[PDB]
Order: structure tokens, then C-alpha cells, then sequence
């Protein structure tokens, strides 16, 4: 029944003290933190405490839209030698550091999913010839169905895959997606691999990364610009962001203190040495 | 419902 | 109480195995839940489950390992530190799926003259970071599970530059918890700390933790046990005290389920 | 953040009267510090953090 | 289907409320209440098999 | 009971007098102004009033957005030797004089407070290519978090601090902000300063400005265009509204007689004459 | 959770209402009522400490 | 006019001795070792508003005919319910004579101020060690 | 207590401040009056009191003396050893009359291969014997009033004969007290024993005793506290042992009387 | 209908 809104405890007047009870005194060797409040050492007065930790619920510290990727697509001239850039990413939280690292404050999660998609394009050519209005599909590929091999292949008819179609200069578009895991929790971190090396089997073919577990753990997003090709090269960029609604989290974790290097928990050589120089009795 | 001032 | 009894006093008993302690400073139970057999409404594989009960669920003692000046600490990881104790290293073996909670109890006595403290941590999803700065991910299994030797942590990062033949093992940095966060906020991970003046053992009891009912044993450890000097080890005036740490580990409450031939783990 | 006005004040550390040792005992040893919050404690206007950064 | 709920007000110029219709079938589409519920920390804080008093010796 | 809209009293009839009540003859000495209505000093007829103080009640005196700030952004060619320009503005009322002078009739302030942006963009080089629509993003960065060195660097992604993507030529974007002080009342002046100079400490460390207190009081906006360089150069401005809602003031001020000169209450030379010539006798 | 107020109606063509929904869970999103209230000014125009009978003298 | 919100700690706060207004405004131009004081233009009440307007203040008039004394209870007020004495002042006592002193025909007549103050319901938290401020 | 409470261990909390010990020998309560603020009949001065409560009633700690095997004692007075104690002193100085109670903690751990025993007393009127034999009653209230630094005693009776420039100072004898009375009789005085293999620290609490509700804390000590080894310092094989001794001494119950100008004596 | 919280 308490709720991260209500008020903290009230202080509690206390006055002195002279006994067989000591509070002060404890054993952190047993693992438990002392539960002290001020008026376990000192003289308090009573004060009505009004201050809530309604901004520090999971909810509250996770309720913002956080960048997870950029994606790039293009819209050439029909002449052009290269091809019509459509893009592909891999779904993810760890291409980026700030999300990341909040989540992983906690070694599992349950959560609905909110994406947003802010769209921005330009010209690169310095030419003076226009282009009209994009669309741009933006194709969900779970694990499974088949990745866009070209701008305009035949998996773009999205059939059974979710698609937004996105006009340019409108709001940005956005969906939610349910929980999705194929565990009870996301987790961020999984201490195994997802292969056993058997003894009767060659060492390649038992071999997998450790850490990971399904290959391809929630899919691909596939954009593309659906225009046809025009005279002037138009670039866009798509920007991806994520929020977790609905969440929940289990078992903390110590914060990520030297840089990110990759998916996994893994460290560089030269970025090791997060504090700085202060002096034992200097304030 | 509804309040009414 | 009156009639003798003591925080500090403590016998633990499990199968045909008994811990007897007279200097604990209590017990901890991991996230206060104690260690239960799956319940059907969380169940998940059909088959009639194996429940070894005191077949395997019992206090088996790993290698004693010894802690000196120079010491920089250790770690091992659950269940792979077990794999090979009697009948839980048979069950597991024989089973696709299987989940267990533990009693961990670690051994370090000395003298009233020693001084020194063990940081005794048990972390959920212990991943630990590789040796490498070309490839990232790339521990083998045959190095990230070392079985009942464990593996230590190093006071110093140094990076495999053999490419051709890669170590493929882990170089887990002591202030950085060997996972890249630092060491002085372990704390929020269940623990009890040795202080050898103050006591010779730390208890913890670990209730099984995945994001998953039951899982591959042989595929994923479940929590990692990290041992570290947080207080140097010494003694009186010697330059090179070396005192003994033994671990020894009860699994509690485990149950197997997808009954098979027996895994033949490529652990070399 | 470090602001003059909203300054916390000074933590420090003393001997009252010194260790005392019999012989065949370190003269020196360590001591460890930790530090937590009590149940009045609280946060509010939720940022960014400078503990992490992702330059390029 | 409304859903009227009080507003912790803040700065004021009775209860005041606000009212929310779901629009669609799927909770994944719904917006976060905020309702939030708090618990105590003693599972980290405090997790030992003995109860502790903090006026006695944590250990006796 | 009496709300702001409420009729102000009537007019009574009052006839000739010849008394010793003395409603006239006061004394200012005490501090107190003379409570007088027309009927104590002449003959007055029964009026019903229907006048109200409605429209200068505090909030209805307030109730308007006042601009206070201009922020210029542009995105230039991507060959440009000069860095693409974002913005950065410590948010304040006192970089423009008529919010200003309003919130400084009182000392201090309690309000809710609405932000509105009106986005402006033009062309600069006498040329004749063309820019596609530019979404903004206005980030707030509290006191404490990172602020962007570059228009494109890792703070832009935003997992925690309050971003808003505006698209050009929408409606001008709008966000509300709660009473945020870390005080019980905004200080619209403080008469102090946020440090003591100790004497065994030097004058250098013990310093600081007068009537300052919190250096970054309520933080930045950094806003930059989110769409990659464009060979065409626009420029934009982003224009701020701050509206006080739900707001309470107290302790009334004379008002600011002789122009601003900073952020203090200090005054500049050849500023100091407000009022004109105007004969003692002359109507 | 719908609010019903009266409108002082200025110019005229019973009592004319309208209607207001708060749409968000934080006051500071709502909009302002106007439904303020009025004090009187004597803190300011009679802060004495012995109370200020308007007929007799202010002197005695 | 070189720098704004410069005036010392020290000048900020002359203790029992007070300040003082002038009538005239004169800018410090040493720039090398500025003053770092106050300038208090008398009709711009020492804070750019005018004089004229200052009976929104609490307040009290000694006019010589009329009474010897004014008596000023002030609560303390502030945007905190507590702060830093030292560090910021709460209230500001101004005394400006409106209208000049004069006697029968002296040319350089005088009368003495005196202010006599009481602190009233005075309350302190944060004990420690005593502050010794740079006051010169 | 079978829920671990100990005569050993204790806390003591008085304003801002907090002591801790974990061998103590119960605690003192001279004459079993524990201080009280002085009752309205047995009032005296009339006019309103100064009651500083946290301010003042609070543990003050002076500075940390030495004991060795040449040791022959300590003596400090009260109030006087509190004169520059923050608000206390300045409380004191200000009025004419001041009446206060305190709790004396005198502090001083050694090891379970040290012993010796300190008495630690608290007399009422502790007048001390001068040094002179040319002239009673002779030691300067400079002499008489060392502030926190106390005085010390001395195994030998050594009479000033500088009849020029008297030193004017006491000659305080131990076996004496000080006094011309015998210290095994000191015992009579509220006491406690530090025997350093039984405890760490002596606790006084002492109640506001005087002939007079009320009086000049500047003119007047009420209570004198003096330490002598009783069993002399010892460790080991050690020719030169040392061990700390640390008095804090909170003021409790204090009110003064008559608010004036504050009080500026000649302390040297 | 409506629901109260
Ligand atoms: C038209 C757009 C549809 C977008 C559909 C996205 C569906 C996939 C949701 C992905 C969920 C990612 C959850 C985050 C990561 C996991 O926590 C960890 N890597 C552990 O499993
Ligand atoms: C995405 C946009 C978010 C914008 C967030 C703005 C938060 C900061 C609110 C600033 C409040 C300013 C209040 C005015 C000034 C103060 O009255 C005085 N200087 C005294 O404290
Ligand atoms: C419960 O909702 C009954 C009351 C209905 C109130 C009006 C609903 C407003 C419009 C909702 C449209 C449907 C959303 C798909
Ligand atoms: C109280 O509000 C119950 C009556 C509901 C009336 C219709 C509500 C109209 C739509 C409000 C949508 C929710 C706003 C988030």
C-alpha cells in the first residue's frame, strides 16, 4: 500500500541518552547495512517530512525516450552506379551508451516497448534541382522472414511483418510493442553460451560467444525511402528511440564504470582508470 | 462524473 | 539466549554432511528468498522431473586455495564449480534442463595476531570480461568454465596479442569486479565479508535466479562466487603469511527435467 | 554538483587516543569505509549522467 | 471506460483530478500510470537469516 | 470567500455632517495608509457597483507569454571551415526586461511554468538551392549533465534529460514545467552571497558575486537542426515564451524605475533620470 | 472527472457554463482556472500593531 | 560600470556601523584595484526604483513635530524556512530623510540616530566549530 | 540481556555528539543524584535564565595527555577545564552566575599484555595544597585555573623559596590528593577504576554540588576531577611504555544567571 | 462507466 509517491517518515524527536543500547555500533562482515536514522546518534527535533521518491520509482527513472540508433537511407538518381541505399539494423539497447547503462543497473527485465522515429533528410549534391515529399517504410523482420536484398525486392509487401509507412515533415512516427522475450525476462546479462562443446564433436563445431544467446534476439528493422528514384540525391537519416513502459527489474548491479566495448562486458586496454587524483586529507 | 462550480 | 545460543554458534546440516561454526557473523539468505523446488504454475517442461534430494543436495568440498600477501583474489562460477561432485554432477550431466538454489559456505580461519578481510560476493549472471582487444565475446567455454579450480582475478589488465593462436580467457581486473564496474559497489550483491578478527566463515544461502524457470546447466551458469582481499592478508611481522580458503558448497533443491544420454563436455 | 550555496559541510576522521598493539602484532592495518542513504532520503529532477560517455 | 484519478498537486493557484480513456485493446499501448508502488529494502540492506535489532550488538 | 471577479462594493448615500469623527485628519507617521471612501469626506448618492478586480488579480496579471530569449542555430554546407552552429542558453527571466520588471513588483515567487518556441528559418548566401524541412531538437540539460561540445556528439541521444524534436512549420512547440526551486519560493532577489570569506583562508578562494547564489540555477536549453549539412546554409531561430501559471508572489516591491544593467540590481551612469520637466503650478 | 464552472458572461445575445478535462496526471500541465480569490490589503495599508478605527483620531 | 554584482563580501557588510546613501551616482574607475562598494543613489532607493514608492515597505515616518521614534516588528522572512546567516541578510534597514532637518535659523543644525534592535524567536541548527570571517 | 545488551558496552548521546565503548565497567552516578536545572523553590536570582541546552550539553573533548611509568597523576577543575569549550565557555563568560551538571568519560585502551590502574575521582571542592611554606593560601587564580591542560601531581613536596617572585602555584603531593589526605581514602569521592585488563574508560556522571543554588562559575570550581596510577603503567619487557589519555566531559542541566558584558579574565 | 482512484 505505500506508494512512491508519499511522503518519507517524519523526524522524530529525540533527546539524550545514556544506556545499554547501541545503535552506532554494528558488523558489516554480516552483510546487512545498519539501519540508522539521525536520531539513533544525535539530538533531533520533530519535523513533518514532506519530500516523496515519486522520480526515483524504476517507472519514472526509465519514463524517457532514449536514442538507440541512427539508420541512413538514400534516394539516388536512376544513373547512379551504386545502388539505392536501404538500411538494415539489428534491434537493439547496446549501440548506444546512456540507455545501456541505466538498464544495466539491473540484471533482468520485464517491459513494453515504445519506439519513436524522428526523421530528418538533405540534399548533398550541390546542384539546384528539387525533390517532393518522402515515404519511407520502416519493415519489422522478426528472426525468420526474409531480409530486403534490394530497395524494391518483393519482401517489401509486408504481407504478416509490420510496417509504418512514414510521410516526411509529419509528426514522428511511433508504435508500442508488448513484452516479447521468449524468456519470463529480458536479461541483460547471461553468464553461458548457446552451444555445448562435446568432447565426440570438432572444436569449431562446438564453438560459439560467450554471453550470447539467441543469434538473432529480436530482429530487423528494414527502412527504406519509397519514392522512386529522382534526378537530385536526397539523404535521409532515421533516429530511433526507445522508451520502457511497463517496467519492472530484478537484482542490482554496480553501474558500467570504464567505457563500453562491444556487447559483451569486455574492457580496452587504456580506458581503465575512471577516478582521479584527491589527496586522503584534502576536502 | 462530474463537479460543478 | 539464556541457554547459550549464538549468532556467531552455527551447525548446518544437509544430507549425510554437517558444518559446524563458533566464529559466524550470522548467515545471509540472497534477496531474502530461500531456495525452493519449481511450483507448477511457474513449471514449464511436462516430464516428471528427477529431484536427487540428498543424492546431491549435500555439502561437497572444493580445493583448497591459499591466500597470501600477494594474492589478488578468486572466483568460481555455479554450477560449473560442481559439475564433477558425485551424484549432482551426474544428474546434471544426464539432463538437458535443470535448476538448483545453493548453501555456500566458505573457510578461512586464523589467529587472533592475523589481520586481513575477504570480500565474499555472490553475484547473479557473472560475466566476466575477456583478455582480448581485437575480438570482444571470445571465452571459450573450456576457459570460462574451469570447473572446481576456479579461475583469480588480476590487479592488472594485459591484453592477448596473439592473434594467431588466442588465449580465448577471461582477465578479470580486481577493482573492476572483472566485468568492468567497480569493486566498492559489489556490496549491492548478496555478501558477507571475513575480517579475520572478527570471523572464519562466510554463509551464503542462494535461491535459484534466472530469467527463466529452469535452463541448460551445462550452456549457462547461474551465479558466480567472487572472493577478494579487501584488507591485505598479515601477520605479525612475517613477510610472506599464507593462510588456507576452503570453499564448500550444498546444492539445495534441485530439479532436473529432459532425461537423455550423458553430455560429454569438451572441457580441455 | 559542487555549489557553494548548497554546500554539505566536512566529513573527517581522527584518532581520539591511537591503536594500541601488543608485540608480535601488525602496527598497521586498514580500515574500511562505506557509505548509504537512511529512509529520509530522497532525489528529484532526473538527468543525464557525466559517468559515461560515448565519444564518436 | 474513463478513469478518473488525483493529481498530486504541486504549486496551487478540493482534489484535483484527471480522467484517461484507453483507446486501445492492447495493454502494450497504453500509456504508464505512474501509480506506483514502493517496498521496503531489507531484501538488499538487511538480508541475514537472523532478524536484526539495531540497539543490540549485530553480533552476540 | 471574496473571489477576483466579485463586484467591489457599492456606494452608499451619506448626507451633510457636523461631528467629532475626523476621517480626514490622519497621521502617515504610523505606517498606515487612511481607509477612506469618498462618502467620509463629501456628500454621496447610492450606487450599485459592478466593477471587478478581475483582470489584475496575480495570475490574470501574469497570464501571458513574454519572450525570454532568442536562439540561433544553423546547418551549413558540410565544406564549411566554421562549425555548424548549436545553441546553448542558461535558462533565465532576466536576458529580456518585460517579464522582468513584472515578476520584480514582488520578492518572491511560486509558479508552474510554460515554455512555448516559435521556430523561424531563413536563407543566407544569395544563391539558389533549396533545404528540405528541418526538424530541431531543444534538449534541457540540468545542472550537472553533459553539455554538448558538438552539434552531433553523444549527449543529443538524451535517455534522461527532456528532449523536444520540433518540426519546422508546425504549431510552435510547448512543454509545462512544475515549481522546480530547490528553495519554497523562487528569489527574485537575494540580498547575499553563496560563499563566507574565511580570514585564514585567501580572498581569491573565499569570493563570489553579490546577490548570486546557485552559479547554474535551473540549468540550459542546447538546441541544434537535427538534419545532416546541406549544401545551401539556412539559419533559424528559435524564439522562447515563458508563461507563469497556478502562481503565488509575495512581499511587494516598488518597480524598476531606471534601466537593467545586468542581472543584479545594479545601475548604469547617464541612465539615472527617469522623470521629465513638469512645473510645480502648471497642469 | 469532467469540471463544470459558470462563465461571468460580459455581453448577452440562465447561467452559461463550461466544461473542463485535465488531460495529464501532473498539475503543472493543467491549465489555469482563474477562479481566484481576494484578500484584504491592511497588511500592506494597515500593518499597526493597535487596530485603526477610521473616525477618531489616529493620535492619542 | 565595469562590472556588475561586484561588491565585496566585506563592503556588503559593514556590521553596526551601517551605510550610507548619496545623491549623486559616481562610478569606481580605478580598474586596477576597483573599490568593489556600494553606490546608493538616495531616490533610487540604493536599488534602481524610486524612493517615492519604498511605503510599500513596511515602514514608519519620524516627522520631528509629530513623534521621537519609529518601531518596526519584523518576522523573518525569506524563501527558506532557514538559511545561512553569513552568508545572506534577510532584511534591510533604510533611513532617508524626506523631508531635511532644520532649526529655528542655525545653518548647521544636528540631532542624533539611534537604533536600538531586539532579535526575536531566533533559532540556530548546525552546530560546529565558530565561523571567523574576512570582514576587512 | 539475552538479546546481547552488556554493563561493557554502552552509548552515550548528548547534543550533537556521540560515545561509544565496548569495555566499560558500568557507569557512575555521584551520589546517586543524576543533574537536574535548578527548581523555582530553591530559586534565587530572579530574573529570567539562560538555558543553552544542546548548545552547551554536549561532549567536549580536551586535549590528550600522556601516561607513562614516571606518571604520578592529573588534575583538572570544573568548570574551569571547559572555559574555551564553544558555546559553553562563551554562555559561562557572559553572565555573572552559572550552575551545571556533567558527564565525565575519561578514555584510555591499551592491550591484553598491558596493565596498570588508573582512579579516576570526582571531588567536590577540590582545594589543592600550595607551594609554599613562607605563605597560606598563596596560588594565583592563574595558577589555580590551567583551563584544559589540568595540572599534575608529584611524588614530592618541593617548597617555593623564591621569596622575591613567589610562583604562587600549587604543589599538589600524591599520596596526599593534593589535599594533606591520604589517596586511599579518595575512594570516599564518586570514583571509578581504570584497570586496564578489566576496561578502557572511567564514566561520571556528576549533579551540580555546591553550598548555593547558583554561583560564579568564573570565581568558583565545583568540581575537581583527578586521575592517579594506582597501579603503575607496565607492558611487556618495555623500559618506556606510553599510553594515551583522552578526557571528553559533557556539561548537562546548565542555566546561568545575570546577562551582562562578557567577562575578560587574567589567565596568565 | 467510470472508475475512481
Ligand atoms: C514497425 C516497428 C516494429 C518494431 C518491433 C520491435 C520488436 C522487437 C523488440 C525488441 C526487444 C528488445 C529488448 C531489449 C534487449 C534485451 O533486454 C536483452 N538483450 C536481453 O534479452
Ligand atoms: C525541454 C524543455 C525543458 C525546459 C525545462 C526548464 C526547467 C527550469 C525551470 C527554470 C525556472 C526559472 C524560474 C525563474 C527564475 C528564478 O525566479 C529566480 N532567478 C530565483 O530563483
Ligand atoms: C467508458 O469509456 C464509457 C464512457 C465513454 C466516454 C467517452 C469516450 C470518448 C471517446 C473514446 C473513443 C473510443 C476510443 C477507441
Ligand atoms: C470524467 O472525466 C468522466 C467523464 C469522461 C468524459 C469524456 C472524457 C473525454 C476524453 C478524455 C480522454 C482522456 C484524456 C487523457
Amino acid at each position: 500500500a505505500a506508494t512512491s509517491r508519499d511522503a518519507l517518515p517524519n523526524t522524530e524527536a529525540s533527546g539524550p541518552t545514556h544506556s545499554k543500547e547501541i545503535p552506532a555500533l554494528t558488523a558489516v562482515e554480516t552483510g546487512a547495512t545498519n539501519p540508522l536514522v539521525p536520531s539513533d546518534t544525535v539530538q533531533t527535533r520533530h519535523v513533518v517530512q514532506h519530500r516523496s521518491r515519486s522520480e526515483s520509482s524504476i517507472e519514472s527513472f526509465f519514463a524517457r525516450g532514449a536514442c538507440v540508433t541512427i539508420m541512413t537511407v538514400d534516394n539516388p538518381a536512376s544513373t547512379t552506379n551504386k545502388d539505392k541505399l536501404f538500411a538494415v539494423w539489428k534491434i537493439t539497447y547496446k549501440d548506444t551508451v546512456q540507455l545501456r547503462r541505466k538498464l544495466e543497473f539491473f540484471t533482468y527485465s520485464r517491459f513494453d516497448m515504445e519506439l519513436t522515429f524522428v526523421v530528418t533528410a538533405n540534399f548533398t549534391e550541390t546542384n539546384n534541382g528539387h525533390a517532393l515529399n518522402q515515404v519511407y517504410q520502416i519493415m519489422y523482420i522478426p528472426p525468420g522472414a526474409p531480409v530486403p536484398e534490394k530497395w524494391d525486392d518483393y519482401t517489401w509487401q509486408t504481407s504478416s511483418n509490420p510496417s509504418i509507412f512514414y510521410t516526411y515533415g509529419t509528426a514522428p512516427a511511433r508504435i508500442s510493442v508488448p513484452y516479447v522475450g521468449i524468456s519470463n525476462a529480458y536479461s541483460h546479462f547471461y553468464d553461458g553460451f548457446s552451444k555445448v562443446p562435446l568432447k565426440d564433436q570438432s572444436a569449431a563445431l562446438g564453438d560459439s560467444l560467450y554471453g550470447a544467446a539467441s543469434l538473432n534476439d529480436f530482429g530487423i528493422l528494414a527502412v527504406r525511402v519509397v519514392n522512386d528514384h529522382n534526378p537530385t540525391k536526397v539523404t535521409s537519416k532515421i533516429r530511433v528511440y526507445l522508451k520502457p513502459k511497463h517496467i519492472r527489474v530484478w537484482c542490482p548491479r554496480p553501474p558500467r564504470a570504464v567505457a563500453y566495448y562491444g556487447p559483451g562486458v569486455d574492457y580496452k586496454d587504456g580506458t581503465l582508470t575512471p577516478l582521479s587524483t584527491k589527496d586522503l586529507t584534502t576536502y | 462524473g462530474s463537479s460543478s462550480t | 539466549e539464556a541457554c547459550g545460543y549464538s549468532d556467531r554458534v552455527l551447525q548446518l546440516t544437509l544430507g549425510n554432511s554437517t558444518i559446524t561454526t563458533q566464529e559466524a557473523a550470522n548467515s545471509v539468505v540472497a534477496y531474502g528468498r530461500w531456495p525452493e523446488y519449481l511450483r507448477d504454475s511457474e513449471a514449464n517442461p511436462v516430464d516428471q522431473p528427477t529431484e536427487p534430494d540428498v543424492a546431491a543436495c549435500r555439502f561437497y568440498t572444493l580445493d583448497t586455495v591459499s591466500w597470501t600477501k600477494e594474492s589478488r583474489g578468486w572466483w568460481w562460477k555455479l554450477p560449473d564449480a560442481l559439475r564433477d561432485m558425485g551424484l549432482f554432477g551426474q544428474n546434471m550431466y544426464y539432463h538437458y534442463l535443470g535448476r538448483s538454489g545453493y548453501t555456500v559456505h566458505v573457510q578461512c580461519n586464523a589467529s587472533k595476531f592475523h589481520q586481513g578481510a575477504l570480500g565474499v560476493f555472490a553475484v547473479p549472471e557473472m560475466c566476466l570480461a575477456g583478455d582480448s582487444n581485437t575480438t570482444t565475446m571470445h571465452t571459450s567455454y573450456q576457459n570460462a568454465n574451469p570447473g572446481e579450480k576456479g579461475g583469480t582475478f588480476t590487479g592488472t589488465f594485459t591484453p592477448d596479442n596473439n592473434q594467431t593462436s588466442p588465449a580465448r580467457r577471461f582477465c578479470p581486473v580486481d577493482y573492476l569486479l572483472g566485468n568492468g564496474t567497480l569493486l566498492g559497489n559489489a556490496f549491492v550483491f548478496p555478501h558477507q565479508i571475513i575480517n579475520l578478527r572478527t570471523n572464519n566463515c562466510a554463509t551464503l544461502v542462494l535461491p535459484y535466479v534466472n530469467s527463466l524457470s529452469i535452463d541448460s546447466m551445462v550452456k549457462h551458469n547461474n551465479w558466480g562466487i567472487a572472493i577478494l582481499p579487501l584488507a591485505p592478508l598479515n601477520f605479525a611481522s612475517e613477510s610472506s603469511p599464507e593462510i588456507p580458503i576452503t570453499l564448500t558448497i550444498a546444492p539445495m533443491c534441485c530439479e532436473f527435467n529432459g532425461l537423455r544420454n550423458i553430455t560429454l563436455p569438451r572441457l580441455q | 554538483i559542487d555549489d557553494s550555496f548548497t554546500e554539505g559541510g566536512y566529513i573527517s576522521v581522527f584518532y581520539q587516543t591511537r591503536i594500541v598493539v601488543p608485540l608480535s602484532t601488525p602496527r598497521e592495518m586498514d580500515i574500511l569505509g562505506f557509505v548509504s542513504a537512511c529512509n529520509d532520503f530522497s532525489v528529484r529532477l532526473l538527468r543525464d549522467t557525466t559517468h559515461i560517455e560515448q565519444k564518436a | 471506460g474513463a478513469q478518473v484519478s488525483s493529481q498530486k498537486v504541486g504549486a496551487h493557484e478540493s482534489t484535483i483530478n484527471y480522467t484517461t480513456i484507453n483507446y486501445y485493446r492492447d495493454s502494450a499501448s497504453n500509456a504508464a500510470s505512474k501509480q506506483d508502488f514502493s517496498q521496503d529494502p531489507s531484501k538488499f540492506t538487511e538480508p541475514i537469516k537472523d532478524v536484526l535489532i539495531k540497539t543490540a550488538p549485530m553480533l552476540n
